[PDB]
């Protein structure tokens, strides 16, 4: 079956060089053409070229002489390079797996990238635990504060994702060259105590993981 | 090169319904050789990666429903749903394959649904939080409706608008409804000079807002 990977940096200076790594599953990059399409933080879709099978490769003429497309049959992997980084490319970055005109287009699940002079620093992971004594109800929503990370993103699951339903996680938003994110879990009031309750935040560009359990204010 | 106009910009509608966006190209994308009109449909989920549903201007890719239809040839195309569901709620892009791919801006498909209250939690900051010097008050508001919702701060009875962040969660694609996060940003300094911290959530749904409180004392 098909399965297409990109791996990337996460976080690069401008005026560097940014390689991102698409390797691909259950097909010959010698059958079928692969694009790279990336779309800026909330924002459209930009094709950015394509390394048809013969191996010729097209580019956007808005990168024009900045981007690069290769891939390696052995390896099983193609290659975005770019030069003359701007903040502008800053962006999630998908391959596709592509043919001339029919059935197939399936794209990889991308990579974040973000173009900066920002260092990257881990995020402060904060439990959000109930009032104590203020509300007692059937249902009660505990939380987990994710504070003073760069760049994006973060993960958030609730025990290791056994508990992914009733979950909220809020877009992260920069406040001041550091991002803040916070999730909230709503549950009933049977299990926590009682049964355990921990967030597990992952941060790759950092290369951090941190787990907090939510205990009784 | 090629520009692609799409419309409408963002779409509310009512689970049932029909709905139909369009897109022009620049150019004609209609092909003499293979008589063909190099267009597609893509539709992206909330957190997912785009999934193409019709090439070809009006071919169903494999697996996708009948109630999506797309048509028009030459400059003029548009996509329908008959009866959109919920599953639905999306963004949906065109990309015209005449000469170097270009995508659409985009249409947000929204659903539209009854009123709803949020649920609201207020989160003092944390012991250990404090012992960084920082001191963030969280407020969730959770699976409310319309969005257009206001959250007003108040310290000792005095509305802060100072260190306030916050963030939407995209539509729930399951209740239709949406969930907000609301951080009130201080430092452990003034944090602890008042006592009374609330968040109010005024929305259409209620004449008197939702109000949540705490002391720190
Ligand atoms: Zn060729
Ligand atoms: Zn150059
Ligand atoms: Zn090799
Ligand atoms: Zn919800
Ligand atoms: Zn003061």
């Amino acid at each position: 079956e098909v399965m297409l990977v990109e791996s990337g940096p996460g976080l690069v200076a401008p005026s560097q060089s940014l390689s991102i790594t698409c390797t691909v599953s259950g097909f010959s990059l010698s059958d079928y053409g692969v694009s790279w399409i990336r779309q800026p933080p909330g924002k459209g879709l930009e094709w950015l070229g394509v390394i048809w099978g013969d191996g010729s490769t097209y580019y956007a003429s808005a990168l024009k002489f900045r981007l690069t497309i290769s891939k390696d049959s052995s390896k099983s992997q193609v290659f975005l390079n770019m030069h003359s980084l701007q903040t502008d490319d800053s962006a999630m970055y998908y391959c596709a797996k592509h043919t001339y005109g029919g059935p197939g287009d399936s794209w990889g699940q991308g990579t974040s990238v973000t173009v900066s002079s920002a260092s990257t620093t881990p995020p402060s992971v904060f439990p959000l635990a109930p009032g104590s004594a203020a509300q007692t109800n059937s249902m009660v929503t505990l939380g987990c504060l994710v504070k003073g990370y760069f760049p994006e993103p973060v993960t958030v699951t609730w025990n290791s994702g056994s508990l992914s339903s009733g979950v909220h996680t809020f877009p992260a938003v920069l406040q001041s060259d550091l991002y803040t994110l916070s999730s909230s879990v709503t549950v009933p009031s049977s299990p926590r105590p009682s049964e355990t309750v921990t967030c597990n935040v992952a941060h790759p560009a950092s290369s951090t993981k941190v787990d907090k359990k939510i205990v009784p204010r | 090169d090629i520009q692609m106009t799409q419309s409408p910009s963002s779409l509310a509608v009512s689970p049932g319904e029909k709905v139909t966006m369009s897109c022009r190209s620049s150019q004609s994308l209609f092909n003499s050789r293979t008589r063909k009109n190099y267009l597609a449909w893509y539709q992206q989920k909330p957190g997912q990666s785009p999934t193409k549903l019709i090439y070809w201007a009006s071919t169903r890719e494999s697996g996708v429903p009948d109630r999506f239809t797309g048509s028009g040839s030459g400059t003029d195309f548009t996509l329908t749903i008959s009866s959109v569901q919920a599953e639905d709620l999306a963004i949906y892009y065109c990309k015209q394959s005449y000469d170097l791919p270009t995508f659409g801006a985009g249409t947000k498909l929204e659903l539209k649904r009854s009123d709803a209250a949020p649920t609201v939690s207020i989160f003092p900051p944390s012991s250990e939080q404090l012992t960084s010097g920082g001191a963030s008050v969280v407020c969730f508001l959770n699976n409310f409706y319309p969005k257009d919702i206001n959250v007003k701060w108040k310290i000792d009875g005095s509305e802060r608008q100072n260190g306030v962040l916050n963030s939407w969660t995209d539509q729930d694609s399951k209740d239709s409804t949406y969930s907000m996060s609301s951080t009130l940003t201080l430092t452990k300094d003034e944090y602890e000079r008042h006592n009374s911290y609330t968040c109010e959530a005024t929305h259409k749904t209620s004449t008197s807002p939702i109000v949540k409180s705490f002391n720190r004392n």
